[PDB]
RNA sequence: CCGGGCACUCUAACGGGACUGCCCGCGAAAGCGGGAGGAAGGAGGGGACGACGUCUGGUCAGCAUGGCCCUUACGGCCUGGGCGACACACGUGCUACAAUGCCCACUACAAAGCGAUGCCACCCGGCAACGGGGAGCUAAUCGCAAAAAGGUGGGCCCAGUUCGGAUUGGGGUCUGCAACCCGACCCCAUGAAGCCGGAAUCGCUAGUAAUCGCGGAUCAGCCAUGCCGCGGUGAAUACG
């Protein structure tokens, strides 16, 4: 019964984990509240200028955040409105059982 | 070097030219661009012309020069010393 | 010894293994 | 001249002392002292002529050594140089053999610094 | 030797060793990131515009 | 040369990306290549429109591309006419479900990237550059901005000695992160080479 | 020892040696000329001879410019002389009071 | 029955469990002296309790995670100092003036581009 | 430095004597931030100085410190065209440092093979006014005495 | 580890929090000296951020671009070579010259990252590199994994050595169409210089310097001792 929330934007991660954990807590019944998983970090460190100048860099990062919510007592009055819930663009969702 | 498990490497296209020379009864100069190639026991007694990048170099091949590559005996760098 | 492959200390450095530093 | 042609250091442990033979490192050292059942910890100055001749006998008979080992290395290079391979060339000039950079360094093959 | 080369990188090769990355934007052969298809420079330009999803300037 | 890009500098504080979509390592590059190609035709065809931003959303082989602009009509075509002719060439590159929308600009004179394009065009038309600048700045300030600054560099007026001109009114705190500063750049071709116009607009501190 | 760089130019061992010959003018002052570096370059308006040298009492950094390469090398030397002599005698400047 | 402080230093974290007892001590599933053997830095972890004469009055079970042995020693020093103040709040006087309550924020400072380490610059020769 | 004076760092007392000074001296034994080893050697030394001389490490060490404290030193100041060696009193902070530095240094010039022994010995000899460390102090003190004539040249 | 529980460690989002706010003293004032409270105190440590401008600074070889130049060639494809040359000279670094050390073994404590023809537990073969088997993991689960210095025990005994690991012979493993030029690794043998470095000269003011290992980007492999990060242990000294 697992919903898994992953994105590049942490404000939209808590968005979806609000509006998801709110859905099942209404139409039945047990939600295992939004868990913040550790973030996977991809750094990009690069010479600033186009030519030589090795000692000056600019640091870039890529935060792929992680969230997980569990629907414990399923109660399929939810499993329908979940086939229809409003996803912000910047997030992928994972459900398996 | 190249693993004992895998083959002994010769470019196929040189070996054919060698073997053809064995049958008809050898021997003429064999121009080749195959420095990568192993000298092989059936190559012994030829004189193959190996490329260095500019010249095709005459190498009479002998019994003692058998495991070594083709390029080992056609040098790539001109050097007569300094000053 | 960090430059002596033939020791434990060598192989930690080169980041490798063998008779002298086994896994 | 104990083994084999060389008088290995007394006052030393046999495992170490044997290393003072051309052709015997840590490896071959531990190996002979096993094949002849002697303690490495025994100071050479403490060996039975018995223990000694056991050591001597094995070592001279299983591995090529001293002058004969050198002759071969000479003979190996001797031939490499005469067949005219590229490793032979590097020997023929006293230069490095294993692909090392020679724009700088290379001092062990070259000798210390030569004026211009 | 450039456009011929920005081309020869796209074409599937006579041996797989010859595979090499060019920056998908500018064609640069060196300092090309796998993850973006970008060289170190281009990465900086787009990232500055914000045309790289999630990618921001790190400070710690 | 020293100053950082005021956009990349404010991402996630005063400004938000032109491409919002998650991906994993196998897909990121390939999608982004499309988004490059996408802006290629669109920034090309829509220049005439007065193009200011090309927003891009994504889910799975279907994509929401929000174009912002000063003249929605050039983007529309006749009753949906051109707007479509794009979605066909578009979904031919896209190879997929290409939702192509149009967004208005409340003022091209409060939009940096625009003001820059203008002056670039003014100077490709042999206008007196120093004039162009003070003017463009006066226009942005009349339209209510809390500050403005424009910059031209290159063989100004056709000089050999390249030169750099700029003007400013009000405030333009490039050092301040809570300052909302739209930045825009245009490249002006001429018979004698490339000048570069940089536009700065200070909308207000948040 | 003394090093000469010819930037975007081809110069002969002759010209190289001529530089050694002009630089020796500095040995007059009898102090250690440590790792002297001469750089020769051809700007649009004439050649440039730059040099950077450390001595026990400091560094000589200077540059010559002239339509003639030889003449620039000389002007370089003057600038170097003056600096070197200023190094060697500035210390004497205040033995009283 | 139980007294607790959270103790931290560097990357080291220590959940400390004070209990009354005879004065025997244990860190992460083995005897103290068995886990800190030969580290003269040790007895400083048990130092906060000496400042208030609680050597033998207490047993202690402790987990310790992250950092190294001395940082952990440092954390432990903080945790057992911490817990005393809930066991007994009037205990601040004779713990703060001895710097025991406070947690030093001294953390391995960041390596910077253009340098070899955090601050160590690379060698250069002007001429 | 340029703005305001420097602040001496307060050291943490040593857990075998609680002594601010044994700490400092430990540190001066420490190569490469290997303090544990630095303690071992020191403590080992004490064991030795207990064994070979039946009295207190602490009491001994503290003497060999007082006996290597330089009271005066020369510090250079060019006047005119000569670099004069000026005589100066040494502030106790510096006195300590010099004493500790020298003790270790003198010790590490000794021939006995193990680091623990040398320390033990240098301290023994210095508590009794012998050894390189004390010899450094005297050289330094004679040097300052000789240059007594330039005392009014002091800052 | 299972029931069980989120206390705690943590993880990761939102807040609080320091303000010279209070106290005495000095001061016209801004502030300065100081005490208390407090995790933290006078910018808390670090970071991101670089004014008008200067060097006619750097890059037409990342890219863009005026102009000039080439058009069976100054365009293009390939095989091989070169970029890896070596009387010399300079810059950056690694590893050392040893006992505060070296080797063998037994035994501990990190953090940041990375991982679907990818990381690979475990089993087997081989002294080993590695080979063959083969479970898990779209990864706070599974794996790279061992952190190392450290700790306990044992050897070495001041020797160009049980220091140092360069050079060279021989034998293998792997990637790769292919390792002569020219890869890396393993193992036997070899076992150089080097005994702390003239003139001169670099870094760093605290979790810094020094020392220690671990990751990453690039990448088939790799000449990485380079670079960007991460933690471990952890000083000296600042009159001026
Ligand atoms: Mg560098
Ligand atoms: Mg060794
Ligand atoms: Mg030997
Ligand atoms: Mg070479
Ligand atoms: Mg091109
Ligand atoms: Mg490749
Ligand atoms: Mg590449
Ligand atoms: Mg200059
Ligand atoms: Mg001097
Ligand atoms: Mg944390
Ligand atoms: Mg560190
Ligand atoms: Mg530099
Ligand atoms: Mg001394
Ligand atoms: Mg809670
Ligand atoms: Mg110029
Ligand atoms: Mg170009
Ligand atoms: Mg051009
Ligand atoms: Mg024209
Ligand atoms: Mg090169
Ligand atoms: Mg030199
Ligand atoms: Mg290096
Ligand atoms: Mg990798
Ligand atoms: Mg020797
Ligand atoms: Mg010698
Ligand atoms: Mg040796
Ligand atoms: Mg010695
Ligand atoms: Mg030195
Ligand atoms: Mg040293
Ligand atoms: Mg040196
Ligand atoms: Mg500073
Ligand atoms: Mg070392
Ligand atoms: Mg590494
Ligand atoms: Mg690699
Ligand atoms: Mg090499
Ligand atoms: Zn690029």
């Amino acid at each position: 019964i697992r919903i898994k929330l992953r994105g590049f934007d942490h404000k939209t991660l808590d968005a979806s984990a609000q509006k998801i954990v709110e859905a099942a807590r209404r139409s039945g019944a047990q939600v295992s509240g939004p868990i913040p998983l550790p973030t996977r970090v991809r750094r990009f460190t690069v010479i600033r200028g186009p030519f030589k100048h090795k000692d000056s860099r600019e640091h870039f990062e890529l935060r792929t955040h992680n969230r997980l919510v569990d629907i414990i007592n399923p109660n399929r009055k939810t499993i329908e409105q979940l086939m229809t819930l409003d996803l912000p663009t910047g997030v992928e969702i994972e459900i398996k059982t | 070097p190249r693993s004992l498990k895998k083959g002994v490497f010769v470019d196929d296209h040189l070996l054919e030219k060698v073997l053809e020379l064995n049958a008809k009864g050898e021997k003429r100069l064999i121009k080749t661009w195959s420095r990568r190639s192993t000298i092989v026991p059936e190559m012994v007694g030829h004189t193959i012309a190996v490329y260095n990048g500019k010249q095709h170099v005459p190498v009479y091949i002998t019994e003692n020069m058998v495991g070594h590559k083709l390029g080992e005996f056609a040098p790539t760098r001109t050097y007569r010393g300094h000053g | 010894g960090k430059g002596d492959r033939r020791t434990r200390r060598g192989k930690i450095w080169r980041g490798t293994y063998g008779k002298y530093r086994p896994r | 001249a104990r083994i084999a042609g060389v008088e290995i250091p007394r006052n030393k442990r046999v495992d170490v002392a044997l290393t003072y033979i051309y052709g015997i490192g840590k490896a071959r050292a531990k190996e002979a002292l096993e094949k002849t059942g002697i303690n490495p910890a025994t100071r050479v100055k403490d060996l039975t002529e018995a223990e000694v001749v056991r050591l001597r006998e094995y070592v001279e008979n299983t591995w090529k050594l001293e002058g004969e080992l050198r002759a071969e290395v000479a003979a190996n290079i001797k031939r490499l140089m005469d067949i005219g391979c590229y490793r032979g060339l590097r020997h023929r000039r006293g230069l490095p053999v294993r692909g090392q950079r020679t724009r700088t360094n290379a001092r062990t093959r070259k000798g210390p610094r030569k004026t211009v | 030797a450039r456009k011929a080369l920005i081309e020869k990188a796209k074409r599937t090769p006579k041996f797989k060793v010859r595979a090499y990355t060019r920056c998908v934007r500018c064609g640069r052969a060196r300092s090309v990131y796998r993850f973006f298809g970008l060289c170190r420079i281009c990465l900086r330009e787009l990232a500055h515009k914000g045309q790289l999803p999630g990618v921001r300037k790190a400070s710690w | 040369g020293n100053k950082i890009h005021p956009i990349g500098f404010r991402l996630g504080i005063t400004r938000d990306w032109e491409s919002r979509w998650y991906a994993g390592k196998k897909q990121y590059r390939h999608l982004l290549l499309e988004d490059q190609r996408i802006r290629g035709l669109l920034e090309k065809e829509l220049y005439s429109a007065g193009l200011a931003r090309v927003d891009i959303e994504r889910a799975a082989d279907n994509v929401a591309v929000t174009v912002h602009v000063a003249k929605p009509g050039v983007v529309i075509g006749r009753g949906g006419e051109r707007i479509r002719v794009l979605r066909e060439e578009l979904a031919k590159l896209t190879g997929k479900n290409v939702a192509l929308n149009v967004q208005e600009v409340q003022n091209p004179n409060l939009s940096a990237p625009l003001v820059a394009q203008r002056v670039a065009e003014q100077i490709e038309r042999r206008f007196a550059v120093r004039r162009a600048i003070k003017q463009a700045v006066q226009r942005v300030m009349e339209s209510g901005a809390k500050g403005a600054k424009v910059i031209v560099s290159g063989r100004i007026g056709g000089a050999e000695q390249a030169r750099t001109e700029w003007a400013a009114q009000g405030r333009v705190p490039l050092h301040t992160l809570r300052a909302n500063i739209d930045y825009g750049f245009a490249l002006a071709r001429t018979t004698y080479g490339v000048l570069g116009v940089k536009a700065y607009i200070f909308l207000g501190e948040v | 020892t003394m090093n000469i760089t010819s930037k975007q130019m081809e110069i002969t061992p002759a010209i190289r040696q001529h530089v050694a010959d002009r630089l020796a003018k500095l040995e007059k002052w009898q102090t250690h000329l440590i790792n002297p570096h001469i750089i020769l370059s051809k700007e649009p308006q004439g050649f440039v001879a730059d040099a950077t040298i450390n001595t026990p009492n400091g560094v000589l950094v200077a540059s010559g410019k002239h339509e003639d390469m030889y003449t620039a090398i000389n002007e370089l030397i003057n600038k170097l002389e003056r600096q070197l002599n200023k190094l060697q005698h500035k210390g004497e400047a205040r033995r009283a009071a | 029955e139980q007294y607790y402080g959270t103790g931290r230093r560097k990357e080291a974290v220590a959940r400390v469990f004070l209990r009354p007892g005879n004065g025997k001590v244990t860190v992460n599933g083995q005897d103290f002296n068995e886990y800190f053997q030969g580290l003269v830095r040790a007895v400083a972890a048990l130092e906060p309790l000496r400042a208030v004469d609680a050597l033998g009055h207490f047993d202690a079970y402790i987990t310790v995670r992250g950092g190294g042995k001395s940082g952990q020693i440092d954390a432990i020093k903080l945790g057992i100092a911490r817990a005393l103040v809930q066991y007994n709040p009037d205990y601040r006087a004779k713990l703060k003036p001895l710097g025991f309550l406070t947690r030093d924020a001294r953390v391995v400072e960041r390596k910077k581009y253009g340098k070899h380490k955090a601050r160590r610059a690379p060698q250069y020769s002007k001429r | 430095a340029r703005r305001r004076r420097a602040e001496v760092r307060q050291l943490q007392p040593d857990l075998v004597y609680g002594d601010v000074l044994v700490t400092a001296f430990i540190n001066k034994i420490m190569r490469d931030g290997k303090k544990n080893l630095a303690a071992r050697i020191f403590y080992d030394a004490c064991k030795i100085i207990q064994e070979k001389t039946g009295q207190e490490p602490l009491k001994v060490f503290k003497q060999a410190v007082e006996n290597v404290k330089p009271r005066m030193e020369v510090r250079s100041r060019r006047v005119g065209g000569a670099n004069y060696q000026v005589p100066m009193e040494v502030s106790p902070r510096r006195q300590q440092s010099l004493a500790l530095r020298w003790l270790v240094q003198a010790a590490n010039q000794r021939p006995e093979r193990r680091a623990a022994v040398r320390i033990a010995h240098e301290l023994m000899d210095a508590a009794e006014g012998k050894g390189g460390a004390v010899k450094k102090k005297e050289d330094v003190e004679r040097m300052a005495e000789a240059n007594r004539a330039y005392a009014h040249y002091r800052w």
